[PDB]
C-alpha cells in the first residue's frame, strides 16, 4: 500500500542515478578518443613536415 | 691590442651549462677538458648545429648574417672520423666549411705544422 509506494520511489531515484552514471562514463571515453587521435594526427604531421623541409635541404645542398 | 675590439655578442649553443652560467661569447677561446673514453666529440658537434645568434634582443639576425665553420683535427682514429662527417652533410653545412685532415698514421711531425696552416 503506502508500504509499496515508498519502496517504488526509493528504488526509482536509484534507477535515475545508474543510467546517467553509465552514460557520462561512456561519453568521457568517447571524448577521450577524439582527443587521443587528434594529438597523434598532429604529431605525425609535425614530424613529417619538418623532415620534408630539411630533407629537401640536403638535396639542395647536393 | 688597439686593433682589437672587445667581444659583446654571444650565441645560443643549446646547452644551459654554458648558456646560463658561462656564456659563450662570440670569438672566444674555449677549451673543453675531457678524458679518453668520454664523449668528447659528440658534444662538440652539437654546438656546431645549434650555434646561432640572437636577433631577438637586438634588431640584427641571420637576415643580416649567414653562418660557417672550419674544422680540422690533426689525426684521429677512423671511428671518430666518419662519425664526424655524417653530421656535416646531414646538416649540410659542410659546403661552407674547410677541412684539413691529418689522420693518425701519417708522419708524426706534421702534427706541428698543421694547426697554423688552418689557422
Amino acid at each position: 500500500s503506502k508500504l509499496e509506494a515508498i519502496l517504488s520511489q526509493e528504488v526509482e531515484a536509484e534507477i535515475q542515478a545508474l543510467l546517467q552514471e553509465a552514460e557520462a562514463k561512456a561519453e568521457a571515453v568517447k571524448r577521450e578518443a577524439e582527443e587521443k587521435a587528434k594529438a597523434l594526427l598532429q604529431a605525425r604531421e609535425r614530424a613529417l613536415e619538418a623532415q620534408y623541409r630539411a630533407a629537401l635541404r640536403r638535396a639542395e645542398s647536393a | 691590442p688597439v686593433a682589437r675590439r672587445k667581444p659583446e655578442q654571444f650565441i645560443q649553443t643549446g646547452i644551459s651549462t654554458i648558456d646560463v652560467m658561462n656564456t659563450l661569447v662570440r670569438g672566444q677561446k674555449l677549451p673543453i677538458f675531457s678524458g679518453s673514453g668520454l664523449p668528447a666529440n659528440e658534444i662538440a658537434a652539437q654546438i656546431a648545429r645549434q650555434a646561432t645568434v640572437r636577433p631577438d634582443l637586438s634588431g640584427e639576425g641571420e637576415k643580416e648574417e649567414p653562418f660557417a665553420v672550419v674544422f680540422a683535427a690533426m689525426g684521429i682514429t677512423q671511428r671518430e672520423l666518419s662519425y664526424f662527417i655524417q653530421e656535416f652533410e646531414r646538416t649540410g653545412a659542410l659546403s661552407r666549411s674547410v677541412l684539413f685532415l691529418n689522420k693518425a698514421d701519417d708522419p708524426t711531425i706534421e702534427r706541428i705544422l698543421t694547426p697554423r696552416m688552418a689557422l
